[PDB]
RNA sequence: UUGGAGAGUUUGAUCCUGGCUCAGGGUGAACGCUGGCGGCGUGCCUAAGACAUGCAAGUCGUGCGGGCCGCGGGGUUUUACUCCGUGGUCAGCGGCGGACGGGUGAGUAACGCGUGGGUGACCUACCCGGAAGAGGGGGACAACCCGGGGAAACUCGGGCUAAUCCCCCAUGUGGACCCGCCCCUUGGGGUGUGUCCAAAGGGCUUUGCCCGCUUCCGGAUGGGCCCGCGUCCCAUCAGCUAGUUGGUGGGGUAAUGGCCCACCAAGGCGACGACGGGUAGCCGGUCUGAGAGGAUGGCCGGCCACAGGGGCACUGAGACACGGGCCCCACUCCUACGGGAGGCAGCAGUUAGGAAUCUUCCGCAAUGGGCGCAAGCCUGACGGAGCGACGCCGCUUGGAGGAAGAAGCCCUUCGGGGUGUAAACUCCUGAACCCGGGACGAAACCCCCGACGAGGGGACUGACGGUACCGGGGUAAUAGCGCCGGCCAACUCCGUGCCAGCAGCCGCGGUAAUACGGAGGGCGCGAGCGUUACCCGGAUUCACUGGGCGUAAAGGGCGUGUAGGCGGCCUGGGGCGUCCCAUG
RNA sequence: GCCUACGGGCAGGCGCCGAGGGUAGGGCCCGUGACUGGGGCGAAGUCGUAACAAGGUAGCUGUACCGGAAGGUGCGGCUGGAU
């Protein structure tokens, strides 16, 4: 069963590619409470249809670019920046906390 | 070319074999495919050899040259008796 | 300080030269057939493509052409030809 | 070194009669008769209250020394006994009483436990048909622990059975003196044992 | 519910906090004292240091041609020269095997490994099955012969010649590629025209059977690539990245792919810890633990990684190839100083280093592997032996009787206590040792009959080993180490005198030492016992189980709010977490 | 040049990449080390008495300056100050 993940487009700067934020949930291997973790997959859009802030289903595909082995399945829920915003503010925060 | 052979399992002076099926190229005592009987050289137990012809037949069918000695045990089991 | 299982190297050389002349042979022929289609020599071009296709499949018979290898070469050649024969249509032979 | 040194001295260390020599440990002399004090230059001295450990200890030994068996086996047994479904203590005495060398003793084919050993190592013992020299061997229920045809006319053994006409055999055992045979019926029950020990202490000891 | 023991130690004394310590189990061990036996297992943990010697992969004359030595037979009236057959021997050409098996852990924190999946992105020698075919023509190179270079290793040139080596031509069951359509649905399948592609012979019991050969579909086994989850320490490492992230096209592969190139775009990753550094092959399992967890990952098995250091490709089903190749580098050795020759991390051994880790043994009988129609060849894979108490397990040094109790040694309140049934002595059994018998493991392939099927009959063949083991005969025949103040089972005397020394911790020793040193005695364990080192444990002393922060060590000097965590009542949908069933 | 059925193949040549080296500069880690801070230990000398009782000028403390020394003083804070 080729894997399927549901996530969100966060990046749309690339060519025919979209970065998808995929959230996963699970009990901590020892402490027990539900930890929420995530990963970004570089999906693949041929006809450049998928747009930022769209939730999509990812499916395991034939290797494409170095680190781009997934095609996008179908659009789940369109228009929902809400989530992006988070990813974004988190990224921005990164600018802080350093030795520059 | 997958063969059908024995596997050392006894010990120092206590050989106890294991009829199995595996790819030629593997070790004697290495990862086999489907264990189909064991044979006891010394014959201490009235049950010093078993087989399950049903599976034996599978292999040969699919193509699996058995060891000379190996075969001998399959013959004793009536692996090929067509009557 | 000897070992007769070296005859193999004594042999490999034989095949190195063997394979070599065949492989290159193809390259040349392909590269030949190619520049023909550029000029639009519908007749001869193929006259050559054909000598090509053969050579390829001939090495495929042996240990010179991996198998599907012949195939790729058969695709990458013919395709590169058909297309060029658009700059001046009508394939003479076939 | 499976012990073998001064004996009815241990009869003395424990303060309880240790039937280690048989005849004699019945005549006024397993020494406990007339010299109950323990050995040593301080035997006759007032003894201080024994630490929990001490009792747990002394009682292990009492068990052990009776069967006269190198701690290593003894502890091994106790280990094997913990792995069996049962009362961790009763089962202990189980194998403990199931050793070939012991059996012979209970069967009466010998004056004492010690004596029984030799009888075994020298091979005067049949077991379900074949001889056996390994005492530590475990006599399964329903085995004919006997005497070798060869050994039957023995000045020892003979004089022993002669005595048997006059003593009942353990309830879990049978024997046909007439033919010098004997069978091991079933594992003996704690209630059946006589031993002046308290397994509980023994068990309690092996958890330190 | 088959499962969980604590103690010493800060005080004049208490309680608490808290650390240190011990008892337990274990080891691929080492050192010390002692050391009889057998069975099974196991033995470089350190210099992946350097390595003499020997052996560790070859095999086919039922693929083809010959050289050396020799034998038998032919054509010769005879001689020289020759024709056939043949034994040994050599190597070549050609096929298969060398890509398995053996080692080792350096590297590696990584899709490397664990786990579960994908492959419409794949290959797969030999095996099995099913379908189809093997027609005609030609060629080269060793061996061999002639010559030249070199100290050597070896090398150059000229000429002959066979084949299941090579080439060409035809047939095409079929298969390939382009294009078109029909079905599917990422490069899956059907189909049409065009084009391209086959092949070797050998053996007999030779009018047929065996081995082998060609194209294709399928099988089986083996494997490449890919993805999700899992995967050590440091934040006194915080920002890393330029083929770097993506796109088009092209190359390259069995194949997807920045893997590689060109051009274009400007990206990609990072506190859910990027990058940097440190360390380590990973797992099944194993050790400990009541468990949760912690520790480990040698022997055995599975996967990876290297085969002096680094680079690279060839040949091939498969290698970027430990005992194949090309180059540079370090090192060793030959050298006529031009130039070469080497790689034990295979078995055994050598030396070095170290606390420390074995025999240059036996056998190819068995199991396995290769090559062979087979007989058979090779197999330091293996199966055995040997050395090491290095581990575990079994076993012995005897059994019974024997004094109100020898002697000696120890103690004493001098009367006696003790060592001690211990000894002596009595009888009995009888390890060692001696003689005889003597093994399974081994039944095949082969041969014969039968249809080289099934089935049945015959023959050969053991390293261990004259060993195990049975029978008979047969001697009373090794014991040692630690400890004895508390934890902690085991107490007296003497010597000593803060000395000599002990010591894990608290401590002990300045003339009365249950703590030093000997002795008598005693406890503990027994061919062993101690010691050191290291793991888990005790330690709920990193606390998920299962901790804390008023004064014991601990609340951030306060606020503000970012990420993030956490969140009120009723009803419904979805059901991701979550629970149940089946199944792989 | 070598071979050829003249289609073409080998030899050779050039080129890219490239192990490695050279020169310049930077960074980072190991060994040895002159010179040098303090530290902890231990019986114990020396000068003084800071702290512990209101320790005999209550103590403690951030800071600041000063001084054989411990410490004294200013300023602020605290009670973990006796009456
Ligand atoms: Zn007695």
């Amino acid at each position: 069963p080729k894997k399927v993940l549901t996530g969100v487009v966060v990046s749309d700067k690339m060519q025919k590619t979209v970065t998808v934020l995929v959230e996963r949930q699970f009990p901590h291997p020892l402490y027990g409470k539900v930890i929420k973790r995530s990963k970004k997959y570089l999906a693949h859009d041929p006809e450049e249809k998928y747009k930022l802030g769209d939730v999509v289903e990812i499916i395991e595909s034939r290797p494409i670019s170095k680190r781009k082995r997934f095609r996008v399945l179908r659009l789940v829920e369109s228009g929902r920046m809400d989530l992006v915003e988070k990813y974004l503010i988190r990224r921005q925060n990164y600018q802080s906390l350093s030795k520059r | 070319m997958v063969k059908i052979r024995l596997a050392r399992f006894g010990s120092k002076h206590n050989p106890h074999y294991r009829i199995v099926v595996t790819d030629a190229r593997r070790k004697r005592d290495g990862k086999y495919i489907e264990k189909i009987g064991y044979y006891d050289p010394r014959k201490t137990t009235p049950d010093w050899l078993k087989v399950d012809v049903e599976r034996a037949r599978y292999w040969l069918s699919v193509g699996a040259q058995p060891t000379d000695t190996a075969r001998r045990l399959l013959r004793q089991a009536g692996v090929f008796r067509q009557e | 300080r000897n070992l007769s299982a070296l005859k193999r190297h004594r042999q490999s050389l034989k095949r190195r030269l063997r394979n070599k002349a065949k492989k290159s042979a193809i390259k040349t022929l392909s590269k030949k057939a190619v520049q023909l289609a550029q000029e639009g020599k519908a007749e001869e071009a193929l006259k050559i493509m054909r000598k090509a296709e053969s050579l390829i499949d001939k090495a495929a018979k042996g240990s010179t052409l991996h198998k599907n290898a012949a195939a790729r070469r058969k695709s990458r050649l013919m395709r590169k030809v058909r297309q060029l024969l658009e700059a001046a249509g009508a394939p003479l032979i076939g | 070194g499976r012990y073998i040194g001064p004996v009815c001295r241990l009869c003395r260390r424990e303060g309880v009669k240790l039937y280690l020599k048989g005849e004699r440990c019945y005549s006024p002399k397993c020494a406990m008769e007339r010299r109950p004090y323990p050995p040593g230059q301080h035997g006759q001295k007032r003894a201080r209250r024994p630490s929990d450990y001490a009792v747990r200890l002394r009682e292990k030994q009492k068990l052990r020394r009776i069967y006269g068996i190198s701690e290593r086996q003894f502890r091994n047994l106790f280990e094997e006994a913990s792995k069996k479904k049962g009362v961790t203590g009763s089962v202990f005495l189980g194998l403990l009483e199931s050793r070939l060398d012991n059996v012979v003793y209970r069967l009466g084919f010998a004056v004492s436990r010690r004596q029984a050993r030799q009888l075994v190592r020298h091979g005067h013992i049949t077991v379900n048909g074949r001889r056996v020299d390994l005492p530590s061997y475990r006599v399964r229920p329903g085995d004919e622990i006997a005497v070798a045809e060869k050994s039957r006319n023995l000045e020892l053994i003979r004089q022993n059975l002669e005595a048997m006409k006059g003593r009942k055999v353990g309830p879990w055992l049978s024997l046909d003196v007439e033919g010098m045979k004997g069978k091991f019926l079933r594992l003996p029950d704690r209630e059946d044992l006589a031993l002046p020990v308290n397994e509980q202490l023994v068990i309690e000891f092996y958890s330190r």
